[PDB]
């Protein structure tokens, strides 16, 4: 795959201040730090699900956020689940940096072995200084409590341990985190529970609920997240 | 395995580049 | 979804 490869380096030449010299120094270097391949986490049946989730999130962090400007694992959101799980397995074998959407697919692959754990996508559209921003994490529910797995450029926009007692509290935590950096939350897209069958021929339903956070208002926003939580016990 | 010594070098370069870009 | 923030 040389075409893709030189795309990445040609794209770096543009975006980095000193684009060309940077490629020169790395591509011409004979000795590079060998990066250890991260070990895929596997769990004893005695390990509680919350400790498993901490290990899944640590593995996702280990791959690191992809700052190169070139995505190594393209994701067609309309692919069947068994197609996306094939791709998650190859992320496991290639072990390259990733972004938010790839981490959601990785999070599902790594939690299919936890049938008592409910997984569902939550994507956000936020506004700031004339620009729109899209982000997505993997919502999770364990024993009646809510949390999240993900990959983000910000520490408070990814991992939440499953401690929130309602979905509303989980989502409002994200809004507060967005607010601390002056982002307005415009829209929340919530999907349905993801099947634990890695061979399922169905798509992820990314848009079971779309909430207009400005057109809804505070309490109607809360009632809407709760209707969605009730509908995941479908 | 000609594939694998090449994937390892590409990977080492990607993480070197990823580190610079942070 | 490519900003991730």
């Amino acid at each position: 795959d040389e075409a893709t490869w030189e795309r990445m380096w040609k794209h770096v030449a543009k975006i980095h201040p000193d684009g060309e010299k940077v490629a020169q120094r790395i591509r011409g270097a004979t000795d590079l730090p060998k990066i250890p391949i991260p070990s895929v986490p596997t769990f004893q049946p005695s390990t509680p699900v919350p400790e498993r989730l901490e290990a899944v999130q640590r593995y996702i962090r280990e791959l690191q956020y992809n700052h190169t400007g070139t995505q190594f694992f393209e994701i067609k959101k309309s692919r069947p689940l068994t197609g996306l799980m094939d791709l998650a397995k190859e992320m496991t074998k290639e072990a390259l940096p990733i972004k938010c959407l790839e981490a959601v697919i990785l999070g599902i692959y790594l939690t299919n072995s936890m049938p008592t754990l409910e997984r569902f996508p939550i994507s956000f559209k936020t506004y700031f200084s004339g620009n729109y921003f899209r982000h997505i994490v993997l919502g999770v529910n364990f024993a009646g409590r809510y949390g999240a797995l993900g990959m983000s450029r910000r520490e408070d926009l990814m991992y939440k341990p499953p401690a929130f007692r309602t979905l509303s509290e989980l989502v409002l935590d994200f809004e507060a985190a967005y607010g601390r950096c002056w982002h307005v939350l415009k829209k929340v897209k919530l999907g349905q529970s993801v099947s634990h069958d890695p061979h399922s021929v169905e798509q992820i339903e990314w848009k079971h609920s779309v909430l207009d956070v400005e057109r809804l208002g505070r309490d109607d926003f809360r009632k809407e997240l709760e209707r969605h939580a009730r509908d995941m016990r479908l | 395995s000609a594939q694998q010594e090449l994937k390892q070098r590409q990977r080492a370069e990607i993480y070197a580049l990823n580190r610079v870009m942070t | 979804e490519g900003e991730c923030y």
